[PDB]
RNA sequence: GCUAAACCUAGCCCCAAACCCACUCCACCUUACUACCAAUAAAGUAUAGGCGAUA
RNA sequence: CCUCCGCAUAAGCCUGCGUCAGAUCACUGACAAUUAACAGCCCAAUAUCUACAAUCAACCAACAAGUCAUUA
RNA sequence: ACAUCACCUCUAGCAUCACCAGUAUUAGAGGC
RNA sequence: UUAAUUUAUUAAUGCAAACACCUGCAUUAAAAA
């Protein structure tokens, strides 16, 4: 277990980065999850 | 000193302290800028007085001597806030025209949605801004469907809503 | 961008294909805009060009589906603000010329408004007008000063 | 990926360079003849050390000229305090080089081993360049010179191209 | 975006939003200047508007630079005999028996035990934490002779004291900015070592020049330069003649300390500078011969191993190649000791072996010169 | 003040001032033996060192003569009938050594 | 007689109609929630099709 | 009577045997706490300097050829 | 075991993103 | 893989176009279905 690993691959930056990410977390908003990230 | 912090100690373990009544808007709307100014800074300290007790009262395992008057402090202050913000408002928009204190924008992020983005305060224009340059202020064309979904998920909340309404009117009709 | 069959038959494969066009780097002189241009063109744009009877002619005669090129509508919207402004810039000192050409396309001559939005993708047009009705609150004090003026006028009057 | 290429230093160091055993990079000049700022024709340099070099087989010396010291590679007799000729004019006849000097390929005697050889007048060194290798000149003809490289493959190079006689340092790498 | 080539119109960019935008013409900015000044963030000015700005590049010698060949290039840079072994006068000083610390090999020994083993928490003292104490306990032990030589209360031990000296050798300008630690300051200055006989005789030695490299490589190209002399110090400052020069090769790895060679030559180049200065500051910026030449000297160490010099600067005309000549004294690869155990080895016990006390005498003498 | 915006500082510009003050204090009891002089309060987590020995200095006139803050963890180990998590907040203590004895 | 049983109403579903949402203050693309720098019908008709499955 | 364990830091975890009160081989509610010197959190530019391993670093002993610096 | 030193086999006369800032006593592709 | 036929491509060629790159039309192989 890191930090630094978890909040590098999956986090609100890493997923913003690319057109891909940013659908991860518009499905996560359309489920209504209460974390779209790490 | 530090004795503010507490009230006059005849009043120690009296379990009722009378308090008078609250400072309504209207009453602080006829005081100066300068009487709210120190008026501010008495209910200031009363506030800091009661919290304390409030806390000490938690730590004794007893109940508070009087907790209105605390309330009561908080609405006097709400109120004070509440005029002189009034007072800043009607200058602002006198003199320059403007509705809000703090510069914004409707701004349209990476999601697709309108957002009210509030600026703030740079050395640097922001053109030569590494961070904010950054940010994604529009939407590319594959968050349409999302938006179109989420508009979907809107209206089925919506709809729901509204017949559950026309459902207990007709309980209710039939009831009474 | 399609499928074609093998050889031709039908009851051969459907393999893809594209059909690319032949790109020339060819070099034009704009008279109206008055510049030397250099176009990635097609022999078809030069057949088009020759049928037109020139680049000019060219740009402000082609409608949008057929030009089917946002360069081809900067220069049109270039074109017809230049006709539009009668603007004395294109030949400085040189008054005849200028106005032979301006004459020569007086058929194109458009409003300058008109001339102003044309070639304007969606976006590029909100932008126009968000900058246009851009305008700093009025304060209101000379609103409120205006209407106690107003006030007192027809108080005089009384 | 975050891929970025340690291949990142613009200016020409003599110091050695943390490259990405570990070993760090000691950047050669295999423009054997440049002259230096506010200098030209040939220039006489000196060798400071023969050092063994990590990034390669043959060996490198530390060769000083005027107000600039830089890593070229090595032949095999070149001892620290010797002097080389880095000389650019083609003379009329040839010239009798010594081991480790660097001539345009017109001012040689034909028949003599040569290494380090370019490609283009301005190109650099890029063959004959490993541990003990050697290539002899074979022919010339008008602005042209004939090589033969270590794998016998013979080349038409010009001749006002930059060669530097004698073999590559390190014999015995092979054995 | 094609539309910066029509003449007619403006291309529409996103400088009206504050963000950029894939659709919108990218707009062109004007230069930013900030109106204030700002210290975290200053840019300073080109290279060319600097308020001295020489053309005529300067070579400076700062306390990095290693030399190449290195103490020919001290000799040649400063026009300076160079004679191998001190003079008879200094060695004279310790050759009678009197002239010495009771128990003075013991004494020497437990320096250097304190050092290299006594000193600090760490079982190995480091080469940063044994070299400046090795040097300031040798002068303290020399300074224990106040008692014989009552003069010795006339000087001090300064620290960071930085010189600059400029002076022109055929056409390069070369300047010296001697910043180095532990620069003994006398009230009087040191007499003339060099009589007329040998200066009067150095006209015949030719000094020997060297070739392809240019006997300016290894210095500092710097054309943002001043041409001024600094002594160290403001005028009217009690103990101002330099003596000794105590410079120190405190650098761990190997690759980061000077060769004995150019250690040699930073302490020839020093001395020189400092004597320079002093000839500038008591005789002005005149290139003529003194007849009252001043003496510097310099003891250069490693930790363990010492190098002894006595610089007699007697001409400031340094242009020209021929006339007099300066002159140095230099004593080379003075260990003090071979080597020092700080573990016993199973055989050795622990301590140094090798101790010679001769180089300490020879320490001494330069200590006690002035005395 | 909490939750306001600070007008951003630059060289050579006015002083920043507060007029009136957001952020509300307690001087709670201590848990533990403190010495004489120490008087301990809570604190918002905003409320920097100085700003309390300014606010103690000007608005209650109690000279002091050092300031120590610490952040306090609420636990979060507790939950509801729905086995979600309650979180005690966190605050910030204040420990205030008095001047002049 | 223990365990247990039983309960109606939270809400939801399908339609109709009508085109929806989104700045108390503060914080949030950097390690997010971090004050601040380079219809119907025509009709399964005509047609297409390893002329067949089918279309 | 065991001790091949322990004590600190790091990483990780996040109040998870402190006090008061209650229920439950014989957790819940409330209150309280970790105080910087240790450690994070750095650096004004523009050029321009950075050939000689460590191993007690002195020999020896080598190869796989090395972990280190400024000036105006 | 693979890798990797080392060894064997085959290919390659050459330059700026690997090979490579290398040049057939070399490099790459394999195998152990 | 020397099943089916094909070369979408990639590498080459040959021929058209243009005044080598780019394109269109055929052929030969590797890697492919």
């Amino acid at each position: 277990p890191s930090n630094i690993k978890r909040k590098n691959k999956h986090g609100w930056v890493r997923r913003l980065s690319t057109p891909a990410g940013v659908q991860v977390i518009l499905r996560r908003m359309l489920k209504g999850r209460k974390s779209l990230s790490h | 000193g530090l004795e503010e912090f507490f009230d006059d100690p005849k009043n120690w373990g009296q379990e009722k302290v009378k308090s008078g009544a609250a400072w309504t808007c209207q009453q602080l709307r006829n005081k100066s800028n300068e009487d709210l100014h120190k008026l501010w800074y008495v209910l200031l300290k009363e506030r800091n007085m009661l919290l304390t007790l409030e806390q000490e009262a938690k730590r004794q395992r007893l109940p508070m001597p009087s907790p209105e008057r605390l309330d009561k402090v908080v609405d006097s202050m709400d109120a004070l806030d509440k005029v002189v913000q009034e007072r800043e408002d009607a200058l602002r928009l006198l003199q320059t025209g403007q509705e809000r204190a703090r510069p914004g924008a409707w701004r349209r992020d990476i999601f697709g949605r309108i957002i009210w983005h509030k600026f703030k305060q740079w050395v640097i224009p922001w053109h030569l801004n590494k961070r904010y340059n950054r940010k994604r202020f529009f939407a590319l064309p594959y968050v349409d469907h999302f938006l179109r979904l989420e508009r979907e998920k809107r209206a089925r909340i919506k709809a729901r809503k509204e017949n559950l309404e026309r459902k207990k009117a007709k309980i209710l009709l039939k009831k009474f | 961008l399609g499928q074609i069959y093998a050889n031709n038959d039908k009851l051969s494969k459907r393999l893809k294909k594209v059909w690319k066009p032949q790109l020339f780097e060819r070099e034009f002189y704009s008279e109206i805009l008055d510049k030397k241009f250099t176009v990635t063109v097609t022999m078809r744009t030069l057949d088009l060009i020759d049928e037109a009877y020139g680049l000019d002619f060219y740009i402000l005669k082609t409608p949008k589906e057929d030009l089917c090129s946002k360069f081809g509508m900067d220069l049109k919207r270039g074109m017809l603000l230049r006709l539009a402004r009668q603007d004395p810039q294109l030949h400085p000192e040189d008054p005849e010329r200028r106005a032979a050409i301006y004459d020569k396309y007086k058929e194109f001559a458009i409003p300058e408004e008109e001339a102003e939005w044309v070639g304007l993708t969606l976006e590029e047009a909100i932008e126009k007008q968000r900058l246009l009705e851009e305008k700093d609150p009025v304060p209101l004090f000379k609103i409120y000063v205006a209407e106690l003026i107003q006030q007192l006028q027809q108080q005089a009057l009384s | 990926a975050n891929f970025v290429s340690w291949k990142s230093r613009t200016k020409y160091t003599i110091t050695p360079v943390k490259m990405r055993h570990k070993q760090r990079y000691r950047m050669i000049d295999f423009l054997r003849f440049r002259p230096e700022e506010t200098k030209s024709g040939p220039f006489e340099e000196k060798v400071i050390q023969v050092r063994y070099d990590p990034c390669r087989s043959a060996d490198i010396a530390l060769v000083a000229g005027g107000s600039r010291k830089r890593w070229i590679i090595a032949t095999e007799n070149m001892q620290a305090g010797d002097t080389i000729l880095n000389s650019n004019h083609i003379g009329r006849m040839a010239v009798a080089a010594r081991e480790g000097d660097a001539h345009p390929l017109g001012a040689l005697p034909v028949g003599t081993l040569i290494n380090n050889v370019e490609s283009e007048p301005g190109r650099g060194a890029q063959y004959i360049r490993a541990a003990g290798t050697c290539g002899v000149l074979l022919r010339k003809v008008n602005g042209t010179a004939i090589i033969q490289l270590p794998s016998k493959r013979q080349m038409q190079v010009l001749e006002t191209c930059v060669a530097t006689v004698g073999r590559v340092s390190n014999v015995d790498h092979n054995k | 975006d094609r539309v910066y080539e029509i003449p007619g119109l403006e291309p529409i960019t996103f400088a009206g939003k504050m963000h950029f935008v894939p659709w919108l013409a990218r707009p062109i900015f004007p230069p930013w200047d900030r109106g204030y000044k700002d210290p975290r963030f200053y840019r300073s000015p080109p290279l060319h508007e600097h308020p001295l700005y020489k053309d005529q590049a300067c070579y400076i010698f700062h306390h990095r630079c290693r030399l190449l060949e290195g103490v020919k290039q001290a000799l040649w840079l400063t026009k300076t005999k160079l004679i191998e072994g001190l003079p008879e006068k200094v060695l004279s000083l310790v050759d009678d028996p009197r002239n010495h610390i009771e128990n003075q090999d013991e004494c020497v020994l437990n320096v250097i035990s304190h050092a290299r083993l006594w000193q600090t928490t760490e079982e190995i003292p480091k080469r940063e934490t044994y070299c400046p104490v090795i040097v300031d306990n040798l002068i303290q032990l020399c300074k224990s002779q106040i008692l014989k030589h009552p003069s010795l209360a006339r000087r001090i031990c300064v620290q960071n004291s930085t010189f600059s000296a400029t002076w022109n050798r055929e056409s390069l300008l070369l300047q010296v900015r001697g910043s180095g630690g532990a620069r003994l300051s006398t009230k009087d200055p040191l007499p003339t070592i060099a009589s007329r006989e040998e200066i009067e005789a150095t006209k015949n030695h030719v000094l020997e020049t060297f070739y392809p490299i240019s006997p300016i490589i290894d210095l500092h190209e710097c054309n943002i330069y001043d041409v001024k002399n600094d002594t160290g110090f403001q005028e009217g400052y009690p103990y101002p003649y330099p003596h000794t020069l105590y410079l120190l090769d405190k650098a761990n790895l190997r690759p980061h300390r000077l060769q004995p060679d150019q250690l040699r030559a930073k302490m020839i180049l020093f001395a020189f500078g400092s004597a320079l200065a002093q000839a500038r500051l008591l005789y002005g910026n005149d290139a003529k011969v003194l007849e009252q030449p001043v003496v510097v000297q310099s003891v250069g160490t490693d930790g363990r191993v010492f190098h002894f010099l006595v610089f007699q600067l007697n001409t400031t005309d340094l242009d020209c190649n021929e006339g007099v000549k300066n002159l140095a004294w230099v004593d080379s690869d003075q260990l003090l000791y071979q080597h020092f155990w700080c573990l016993p080895v199973i055989v050795e016990p622990v301590g140094p072996v090798g101790f010679k006390p001769e180089t300490f005498r020879k320490f001494l003498a330069l200590y006690l010169h002035g005395a | 003040a909490r939750n306001v915006v600070y007008p951003l500082y630059r060289l050579g510009g006015p002083q920043l001032r507060v007029f009136r003050t957001n952020f509300f204090i307690q001087l709670v009891r201590p848990g533990v033996a403190q010495p004489e002089d120490t008087v301990q309060f809570r604190i918002p987590m905003e409320m920097t060192r100085v700003d309390l020995r300014n606010y103690l200095e000007g608005i209650y006139n109690v000279p002091v003569a050092a300031v120590r803050t610490r952040v306090q963890h609420g636990s979060n180990k507790r939950r509801d009938h729905r086995n979600v998590r309650i979180k005690k907040p966190d605050y910030k203590v204040a420990y205030v050594q008095l001047a002049h004895g």
